[PDB]
Order: structure tokens, then sequence, then C-alpha cells
């Protein structure tokens, strides 16, 4: 048997379908996610498309399995994909950091911890100072943070969102915000149609009938509802952080939103270089390859 | 081959938060190597990397042409990054097998290590 490169990389992942895969361990909310989705789309496709499809036109049920199709490849390519993690650094790379860290730290005050290991860059006319991973041992990168979770430091970090099972950094943030509004648009649209549904079906047969029939509408009208109070308040709060290229791991900081409200360097001073940016530029593949073979 | 000592050509984010590598010349590397291919080898590989990260037609074109296809097109389309990564790779291995090995050193393809330092390996 070969010894392929994820049974030996570290970290709190996890691999299934033989590697090409890497989720969280605590991937519990990402099956009642995915069971939530399918659950209500099945519903509809099976209780109310059937019938705005006969009596109404035909397109109705394909357009939401248009929707529906765009939000699953999009929720699978958000979960599934390597959210662009920084391999740790070798021992020989790892010490000669530390050791060029120790030379220029000096003589340190006894009693006193050292003070914090912090290299200062100038990026687009700032001071961005980074900061020590004493896990990874590296510098992390502008933008990267450490995930206490999966314990890896992801580039581009957003947020450990348990929902789709994976984190969200910056190979598989594009995939995340097109799930997002997707998933918002199926929502307001499922809903809309649901309402159709009841009021055109009311109007020839009455509402307690209607509800006796099926009460697969009610469901899908609490499910529905509830899912767009969270996920378009989401939506709108993450169309406002891809347009002025932010990260929710920055935001919540409240480093370039307070007194300061200084540039934050990674920006364009626009908002539609930012946005073609964000989402349609180009993406880094796996920096740590997972089917490779080890010896 | 026995190692003598490494040193490394970090990152350099002055123009941006993209790829692209310093030139300085090392230190230890004199004496062993002239700095003008050296630069040259730097400043290749800065280019390369710039035609993988550059905005413009392009790469939104392409970012379009895959969200028409609900990004299902990567699993049989190798993405531009990844072609112009080929590239970088052959063009490091030539370069060495040409030039470095010669001189008792070694330059590795900035994809092994995590896309943050070149690791030059000095021998004796
Ligand atoms: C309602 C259902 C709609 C289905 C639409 C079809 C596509 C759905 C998503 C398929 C999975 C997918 O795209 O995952 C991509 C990532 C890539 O990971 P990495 O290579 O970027 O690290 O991970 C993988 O490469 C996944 C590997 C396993 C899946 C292989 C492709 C399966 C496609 C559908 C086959 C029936
Ligand atoms: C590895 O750990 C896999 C476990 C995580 C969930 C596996 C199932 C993913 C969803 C696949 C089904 C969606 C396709 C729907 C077909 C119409
Ligand atoms: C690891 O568990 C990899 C799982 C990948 C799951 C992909 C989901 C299957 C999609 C089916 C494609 C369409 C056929 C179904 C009827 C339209
Ligand atoms: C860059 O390559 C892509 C730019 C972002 C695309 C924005 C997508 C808007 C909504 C997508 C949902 C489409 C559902 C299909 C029926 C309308
Ligand atoms: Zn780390
Ligand atoms: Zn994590």
């Amino acid at each position: 048997k070969v010894t392929r490169k994820w049974e030996k990389l570290p970290g709190r992942n996890t691999f299934c379908c033989d590697g090409r895969v890497m989720m969280a361990r605590q991937k519990g909310i990402f099956y009642l996610t995915l069971f939530l989705i399918l659950g209500t789309c099945t519903l509809f496709f099976a209780f109310e498309c059937r019938y705005l499809a006969v009596q109404l036109s035909p397109a109705i049920p394909v357009f939401a399995a248009m929707l529906f199709l765009f939000s699953m490849a999009t929720l699978l390519r958000t979960s599934f994909s390597d959210p662009g993690v920084i391999p740790r650094a070798l021992p020989d790379e790892a010490a000669f950091i530390e050791m060029e860290i120790e030379a220029t730290n000096g003589a340190v005050p006894q009693g006193q911890r050292p003070p914090p290991r912090i290299k200062n860059f100038q990026i687009n006319n700032q001071i961005v100072k980074l900061k020590y991973c004493y896990t990874c041992k590296i510098f992390r990168p502008p933008r990267a943070s450490h995930c206490s979770i999966c314990d890896n430091c992801v580039e581009r970090f957003d947020h450990h969102c348990p929902w789709v099972g994976n984190c969200v950094g910056k190979r598989n943030y594009r995939y995340f915000y097109l799930f997002i509004l997707s998933l918002s648009l199926l929502t307001i649209y499922v809903f809309a149609f649901n309402i159709v549904y009841v009021a055109l079906k009311s109007l020839k047969i009455g509402f307690l009938e209607t509800l006796k029939e099926t009460p697969g509408t009610v469901l899908e009208v609490l499910i529905c509802f509830f899912t767009l109070w969270s996920v378009v308040g989401l939506t709108g709060f993450h169309t406002f952080l891809v347009a002025l290229n932010q990260t929710t791991n920055e935001d919540i900081k409240g480093s370039w939103t307070g007194k300061n409200r200084v540039q934050n360097p990674y920006s364009h001073g626009n908002i539609v270089k930012n946005c073609c940016e964000v989402l349609c530029g180009p993406l880094p593949p796996s920096v740590l390859d997972r089917r490779g073979i080890l010896p | 081959a026995p190692v003598s000592g490494k040193v490394f050509i970090q990152r350099d984010y002055s123009s941006g938060t993209r790829c692209q590598f310093q030139t300085k010349f090392p230190a230890e590397l004199e004496n062993r190597i002239d700095r003008q291919q050296f630069e040259e080898t730097v400043r290749t590989l800065n280019n390369l990397y710039a035609e993988a990260e550059k905005l413009g037609g392009q790469s939104y074109l392409e970012g379009c042409l895959a969200c028409l296809t609900a990004y299902t097109i990567f699993l049989c389309m190798e993405t531009h990054y990844e072609k112009v990564l080929k590239k970088v790779s052959k063009y490091i291995q030539e370069q060495n097998e040409k030039i470095y090995a010669p001189q008792g050193l070694l330059l590795t393809d900035p994809i092994e290590r995590g896309l943050r330092v070149i690791e030059i390996t000095i021998y004796e």
C-alpha cells in the first residue's frame, strides 16, 4: 500500500473519499445543513412544483432546479475544498528563522517575557506587522491567521463556519460567497412560490382543505422564513466585505473600521476592481499536495 | 550530497499581497555565483509569478466562464495558475541543471515550500 501525504499531514482535519476532501472534525452541523437544504428542496419539487408546472408556466421548476444545482455545487465546493492551508516549517528552516529571531532580539531582561516576535513590512505605503505562530514555526503571511479548531494557519482567513463544515480562507471564499448568495436567492424563490401556490390553490379549494392536503407547505414556510431571516442578513454583511476587500477576521478586530479608518493596504480604492479581484480573480492551487506520494 | 548551509530568499510584499520574491543578494552566495545570473533568475521568477496573478481581461473572462458552469469545469480543466506553475517548475529545473548544479548549488521550486521562500542549499 502507498502512503499518501494526508495521513501524515498534521492538523485536525478529516479526509474522506480517499483524500480528495478536507473538512473539519466537528462536521456535525454540516450534515444538518445538507439535510435541511435537500429536504426542503425535495418537499418543494415534490409537492408544489408539480402543481405550479401543470397549472402554470413550466419554467418554475426548471429555474428552481437551476438555482438548486448551483447552490449545491457551490456548497460542496466550499466544504470539500482546501481553504488555503500553509504548510508547517521544516525543522531546519524553522531553526534558521528562530536563530535569526534570537540574534535580532539580543539580551532580554530577566524575569520578563521576551517581547512578541513581530516583523514589520511596507505594503502599499503602509506599516503592516506580521506575527509569529509558535505552532507552525513561521511568520504568518499577510492576511493569514490561525484557526484554533482546525489547528493550521489558513491564508486570508475569514472564520471557521461550521454550517459548511470547513474553514473559509482564500481558495474557497468565492465559492462560499456564491453559495450564500444563491441560497438566499433560492430561499426567496421557494418562499414566494410557496405563497403563490397556497393563494392560487386556496382560491379554488379553500384554506383548511389546502392545509389538510399537505402540511409540507407550512413546514417549508417556517423553514424558509427562518433561513431567510438569517441568511439574508449574512449575505448583506458579506456583500460589504467582498467590496471593501476585507476579511471577517479583520472586521472583528475593528482595525480599518474604527478610530483610525486608515486605508487597508490590500484594497484598491474602488468597489468594482475589488469585487472582481475577490470573486473572479485567479486563485492559487493547493500548496500542500495531499495526493502526493511519500517515500 | 552534503550540505554546508541553507539560505532563503524571503518573499516580498512591497508591491502587494501577490507572489513576488525579494531581489536582495545573499552574503553566503558571494564567491559562489555571480550576482547577475542570480538577479536574472529571481527576475524571471518574478515575471512568471506576475503573469500568474495578473488581473485584467483574460482572468475575469475565465472566471465568468467558470461561474457559468457552477464551477464544475475545474474538475476537467487545469486553471491558469497551474498552467503557469508548470512553466515555473520547468524553468526552475532547466536553470538548475544548466547553471546551478555546476557551481554546487540547488534551486528548489517554491511550490514545495508553500510559496513562501526559496530554499537555496549551498553544498561544499
Ligand atoms: C445536486 C447535486 C449536484 C452535483 C453537481 C456536480 C458537482 C458537485 C461538486 C463536486 C465536488 C467538487 O467540486 O469538489 C471539488 C473539490 C476540489 O478540491 P481541491 O482539488 O481544490 O483541493 O473536491 C473534489 O475534488 C471532490 C472530489 C470528489 C467528487 C468528484 C466530483 C464529483 C462530481 C459529481 C459526480 C456525480
Ligand atoms: C467525508 O468526510 C464526507 C462526509 C461529508 C458529507 C458527504 C456527503 C456530501 C453530499 C453529497 C450529496 C449531495 C448530492 C445531491 C444529489 C442530487
Ligand atoms: C466523497 O464522499 C465525494 C462525494 C461527492 C458527491 C457528489 C454528489 C453527486 C451528484 C450527482 C450528479 C447528478 C446525478 C443525480 C440526479 C440528477
Ligand atoms: C466571476 O467570475 C463571477 C462573478 C459573481 C457571479 C454572481 C452570481 C449572481 C447570482 C448567481 C445565482 C444564479 C442562479 C441562476 C438563476 C438566476
Ligand atoms: Zn501557525
Ligand atoms: Zn478550522
